[PDB]
């Protein structure tokens, strides 16, 4: 019991009269600095959560209020702030500007811009600290959210609202799944039906600063900048700047879900946050519990990942979906962090490092990957085929000369070597249901293994072609009936009497 | 009475008082918010200070803010009208639909029944699945557990024990839901109107709904399961009927409290836990008891964090159950819905006098097959099956189907497979499993006892791979 | 912040904050020996009955024992700065470390023309002529203009000789050239 403000500077302004000439009611002082936060002496009406402003021009939040003394958790850092400086107070609750004039920039996690084109021009701002939706406002997912890739839009299919992991070891091909959503998204924003719109936002928590700098190149190079903002606090960042920086991401895409939108978010990723949270926390003396970490690492994922959710037809109809990604330690899904996310997100995707080194790419663990709630949210053209082709990779995984045993473990192979896929080729969704069509209704069962990469680069590169205005009528009528795979059945059995074995 | 706000340290608010100190467990009321902020007094730490724990978020409070106190504890609208409703945790209606007009308001903190009004009567609930109704049997009026780790089943099991005993009931039900997806919660309220539990025209409703779920403050998960307790108190008191009482998720009232409980004060204990924590879970799981009024059949639902069962948390919790329902992950990946651990689910009412001694023996003689099945497999996994006894190619031979017998297909995972809800008699898993353990079927592979219901169908199956 | 004066003693603890923090206050405005005459008595009007009673007693209030300590200070004697001390003791409940505070200050300004005493504990007092001669050597080894103060004690433990501390120096001629016998057994 020695008390913070008792020190000598303190009580001699009180000693020698009530001093006139200092406010204490909107700025005061700071008495000590340097493991994070700061002792600010005064500031007598200053709110819980509200930024402050430093004389050196640094932002900081108001954490934590006691009788003596206000912590201050500083943004970036903390050599430029000195015992004796004045802090000034702002007024609002931490906010982040947020509107339709951000697609195209790369701001930090404060909203600055830091790709040096000016000012973003922004109207609204809104809070960080902000609560999800109730139990009535929500409504089940029905619209289907297209990937581009052949191994997620046919075995584990997303929809508008849903919450998917995406979880593996280290160069499994976890950001090359996130890149190839955004660069799909091509053929909607570039058309005329305004329903089927989809913007997207990108967070980079404790990556390096080269590699965002050589992504925002490949979104460039396809004509995909024109509709993504990106977040980004990377490695050399202060920890408080990747802890906040997917509220603030979170915050530009809840701007498009209130107002009939759609939006996609990936964070990416939750692992390196965590890894910040607990740096703060032991850095305020807090109890650690499993692998050191805070009492309180739940309500870190839970409260941002309670936001994407799908509003009712009364509330506009928009959308949030979110794809978080978790790093595991050795295919460790057993561990303190990858179960607290398994038990908040709605289904998986497993990135194998052992299917990754066979040449099987991308690794996706077909027995472990499901999707609850977005099963019933997609395309009867694929559901009518995908269904079919769910049975027979079941049946290859049993069988791991004898009768039935060579017949599938014959076809298991030729429908493995069906869903490889190249990197930033993002297909359309009917020109899938055609691929997939010869490989389950036994077309292919007679060719060698080694020879169907081949095979599907040379069926799709004529039918786009020959059969251009006859593969519309999938994707305009959104179903295969009686006259289109009567038509299918020629088009596959004229190409194999012409395709030299 | 009227304070003033002194410190905020994230979800605790510290007031000072002048004069008239409230009590412990009161409520107090904040004045100057747009919404309703309500606390509930701790501690007190001398000088005239008590140390409250904030209801909701406590963003935007100024040093010096005043505060009201109500003078009594928190009460809740209770009664019949409280039927096909929601309720938050201080008992607001979240559904849009007018306030809950009653007669009669309860306060939260109430105390156990005493010695005097514990009643002895056991009996037996059948569901209709076959491992739960063989190994470890439900009792009607006693509590019962479902353990599992993070993706095993804990919420599609207890969708399926409300499809069958609840809809068949009676009596009345009470959900309460603590800190799950509010997307689930939204899932059960719009299928309770679809097969017309819940009716939004007339009075003939049987359930009411409390919700705090995940993304609530850790002051508000740490009171919820007394609010949708309390309402259910009333069902069995004052009205005298026999009540279901489903929880889901009870280990976040548990871990709620250590996030508060390093923010009063206080020197933790082991694995991180607070230091009081089997001092306020006995303090709340004995007002859930069948007393000499109604009986209360609590199907609660708990998690074990990283797949640990000597954690603190949920070892703490088997000294308040009569039935339990391990379940593994282990057992999950190879394809066995349900998932439960034969070997580990205990019970109470086991014994020879109240379920019979033809019920008792077949239990028993399939607990035995499958120890000595366990026992093998370090053999089995070096020197193969070619170095065993040929007495013992039969206890592996047998062990590999009554473990596939032990798979049923649900009914609410209709739309994750396709296959048609199968539900069982408890006189036919009595005879499924002597048909195995006397060697009636050793001409049929393993794969056809694989997803049945009673055990003409696995007959049934055998057929089609000839 | 502003800079504060240095005290020739600089003590440590709760209270030698309050005793510091009144001298970088009282030796601006050169009122360092108004506070001291103020000081000393402020002393004995707390230890009377009626008033060491409830300011110890924790069951009152903070608010009403600075109104019934905010008025006394104003009626008798004193409107100065220190004033605002004994106000400010009273708002963080260090009410109880007064006697703290006034003792430490004493000795903070006494270093202003003290000296740190002497201690010579030898036996019985002796004659006039023996204390004047060490009071008039004492006076050549201070070299800084201020007249020394001493105090003798009795302690007949020591055989036959004496020791002498000056401040922090502390020569020796005493029983322990007995125990500097060891050279004829350690040698
Ligand atoms: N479909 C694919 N076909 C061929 N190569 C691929 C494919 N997908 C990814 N790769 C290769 O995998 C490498 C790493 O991919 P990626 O950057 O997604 O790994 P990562 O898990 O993000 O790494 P880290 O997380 O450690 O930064 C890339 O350089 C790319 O060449
Ligand atoms: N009878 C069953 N048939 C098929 N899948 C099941 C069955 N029971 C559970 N599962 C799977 O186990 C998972 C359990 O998740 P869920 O019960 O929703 O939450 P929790 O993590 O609390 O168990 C689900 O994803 C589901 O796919
Ligand atoms: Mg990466
Ligand atoms: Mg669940």
């Amino acid at each position: 019991k020695t008390g913070t403000a008792e020190v000598s500077s303190i009580l001699e302004e009180r000693i020698l009269g009530a001093d006139t000439s200092v406010d204490l009611e909107e700025t005061g002082r700071v008495l000590s600095i340097g493991d994070g936060i700061a002792r600010v002496h005064g500031l007598r009406n200053v709110q819980a959560e509200e930024m402050v402003e430093f004389s050196s021009g640094l932002k900081g939040m108001s954490l934590n209020l006691e009788p003596d003394n206000v912590g201050v958790v500083v943004f970036g850092n903390d050599k430029l702030i000195k015992e004796g400086d004045i802090v000034k107070r702002t007024g609002a609750i931490v906010d982040v500007p947020v509107g339709e004039e951000l697609l195209g920039r790369v701001v930090d996690a404060l909203g600055n811009a830091i790709d040096g084109k000016g000012p973003i021009g922004s109207k609204t701002r809104r809070r960080v600290g902000l609560k999800a939706p109730g139990i009535i406002p929500r409504i089940s997912v029905r619209e289907p959210m297209q990937t581009g890739i052949k191994a997620v839009d046919s075995l584990v299919p997303i929809g508008r609202g849903q919450r998917e992991l995406i979880i593996g070891d280290r160069q499994t091909g976890k950001t090359s799944i996130a890149i190839d959503t955004i660069i799909n998204q091509k053929r909607f924003n570039d058309g005329t039906d305004e329903k089927k719109k989809l913007y997207c936002i990108y967070v980079a928590i404790g990556q390096k600063r080269s590699t965002v700098a050589q992504l925002v190149k490949r979104l460039t190079d396809a004509d995909a900048m024109k509709y993504t903002i990106v977040v980004s606090a990377t490695a050399s960042d202060a920890a408080p700047l990747q802890y906040l920086a997917p509220y603030s991401g979170c915050s530009m895409g809840e701007y498009f879900r209130d107002n009939g939108k759609h939006a996609l978010i990936i964070y990416d990723d939750l692992s390196k946050q965590a890894v910040a949270y607990r740096q703060m926390s032991l850095l305020l003396r807090r109890p650690p519990g499993r692998e050191a970490y805070p009492g309180d690492v739940f309500y870190l994922h839970s409260r941002l990942l309670e936001r994407a959710a799908k509003m009712n037809d009364a509330f506009g109809g928009g959308s949030l979906t979110a794809l978080p990604v978790i790093e595991t330690q050795a295919g460790d899904v057993s561990a303190y962090i990858p179960t607290n996310v398994i038990s908040i997100t709605d289904g998986q995707i497993f990135l194998e490092t052992e299917l990754f080194y066979k040449g099987i790419r991308p690794a996706i663990n077909v027995g472990l990957s499901v999707s609850r709630v977005g099963s019933a949210a997609q395309t009867r053209a694929m559901k009518q085929v995908a269904g079919t082709m769910k049975l027979e990779l079941a049946q290859y995984r049993e069988v791991a000369l004898d009768a039935a045993t060579q017949q599938l473990l014959s076809r298991g192979v030729r429908l493995t070597e069906l869903l490889k896929q190249g990197q930033y080729a993002p297909m359309a969704i009917e020109e899938q249901v055609a691929v997939i069509y010869a490989g389950v209704r036994g077309y292919l069962d007679k060719l060698e293994p080694s020879k169907i990469t081949k095979f599907e680069n040379a069926f799709l590169s004529h039918v786009i072609s020959q059969h251009q205005a006859l593969l519309g009528k999938i994707r305009a009528d959104g179903k295969i009936s009686e006259e289109t795979d009567a038509k299918l059945k020629e088009i596959v059995t004229n190409f194999l009497a012409g395709f030299e074995a | 009475a009227t304070g003033r706000i002194v410190a905020v340290i994230g979800a605790v608010v510290d007031v000072q008082f002048d004069e008239g100190l409230p009590p412990i467990l009161n409520a107090l009321e904040v004045q100057g918010r747009e919404t309703r902020l309500v606390l509930e007094v701790a501690q007190h730490l001398g000088e005239s200070t008590v140390r409250t724990i904030a209801m909701d978020g406590t963003e935007g409070l100024v040093r010096g803010q005043k505060v009201l106190d109500s003078g009594a504890p928190i009460k809740i609208p209770v009664g019949p009208e409280t039927l096909g409703r929601i309720m938050n945790v201080i008992g607001e209606p979240i559904d849009e639909r007018g306030p809950i007009k009653t007669k009669q308001f309860a306060a939260i903190h109430a105390e156990a029944p005493e010695f005097m009004e514990m009643s002895v009567e056991q009996e037996i609930l059948v569901t209709g699945i076959k491992v739960v109704d063989l190994l470890a049997p439900y009792a009607k009026g006693g509590k019962i557990g479902l353990f599992g780790g993070a993706g095993v089943g804990k919420t599609v099991l207890i969708m399926e024990l409300i499809n069958n005993v609840a809809k068949a009931h009676g009596g009345y039900s009470v959900f309460a839901g603590v800190g799950e997806r509010t997307r689930e919660g939204n899932d059960l309220y719009h299928e309770m109107i679809e097969s017309g539990v819940i009716n939004l025209k007339d009075a003939t409703s049987k359930v009411a709904l409390v919700y705090g779920q995940m993304n609530e403050p850790p002051g508000a998960r740490a009171r919820v399961a007394l609010t949708g307790l309390t309402v259910a108190e009333y069902f069995r008191d004052q009205e005298g009927q026999d009540v279901l009482l489903f929880i889901d998720n009870i280990f976040r009232f548990t871990q709620a409290g250590s996030e508060v409980s390093a923010l009063l004060g206080r020197i933790p204990s082991a694995v991180g836990y607070q230091p009081t924590l089997a001092t306020d879970m006995g303090t709340m799981q004995e007002r859930i008891t069948t007393t000499k009024k109604g009986s209360i059949t609590s199907v609660q639902a708990i998690y074990v964090p990283a797949d640990d069962l000597t954690d603190p948390a949920p070892a703490t919790t088997f000294a308040h159950l009569d039935a339990t329902t391990v379940l593994s992950r282990a057992i999950a990946e190879l394809g066995i819905y349900p998932a439960v651990d034969p070997l580990d689910s205990t019970s109470r009412i086991m014994d020879p006098n109240i379920v019979g001694s033809e019920h008792y023996d077949v239990a028993r003689g399939v607990q035995k097959i499958l120890q000595d099945y366990k026992s093998l497999q370090d053999i089995i996994a070096i020197l193969g099956m070619d170095e065993l006894s040929e007495e013992d190619k039969l206890t592996v031979s047998r062990a590999r189907k009554i473990q596939r017998f032990l798979s049923q297909p649900f009914q609410v995972a209709e739309v994750f497979t396709g296959h048609l809800g199968k539900l069982v008699p408890l006189k036919e898993t009595i005879k499924g499993f002597q048909q195995i353990l006397a060697g009636e079927y050793d001409h049929l592979p393993e794969q056809a006892f694989y997803m049945v219901g009673p055990i003409e169908e696995a007959v049934a199956k055998a057929d089609k791979l000839a | 912040f502003a800079k504060l004066v240095r005290p020739p003693v600089q003590i440590y603890g709760i209270e030698g904050r309050y005793a510091t923090a009144l001298y970088s206050a009282a030796s601006k405005q050169n009122k360092l020996e108004q506070v001291e005459k103020e000081l000393l008595r402020v002393a004995q009007i707390l230890k009377e009955p009626k008033v060491a009673a409830s300011i110890m007693n924790p069951y009152v209030k903070r608010s009403v024992k600075v109104k019934s300590l905010s008025d006394m200070t104003a009626k008798e004697k004193f409107s100065p700065l220190t004033s605002n001390l004994i106000n400010l003791l009273a708002e963080n409940g260090r009410l109880s470390s007064t006697p703290g505070v006034i003792s430490a200050f004493s000795t903070m300004m006494s270093v202003h023309r003290g000296e740190v005493p002497c201690s010579v504990t030898t036996a019985s007092p002796l004659d006039e002529a023996t204390l004047t001669e060490l009071k008039t050597v004492l006076k050549s080894f201070l070299s800084k203009g201020q007249i020394l103060k001493l105090e003798v004690k009795v302690d007949p433990s020591i055989m036959g000789g004496m020791i002498v501390r000056i401040g922090e120096k502390y020569v020796d001629m005493s029983a322990k050239t007995k125990i500097q016998k060891l050279s004829r057994a350690m040698r």
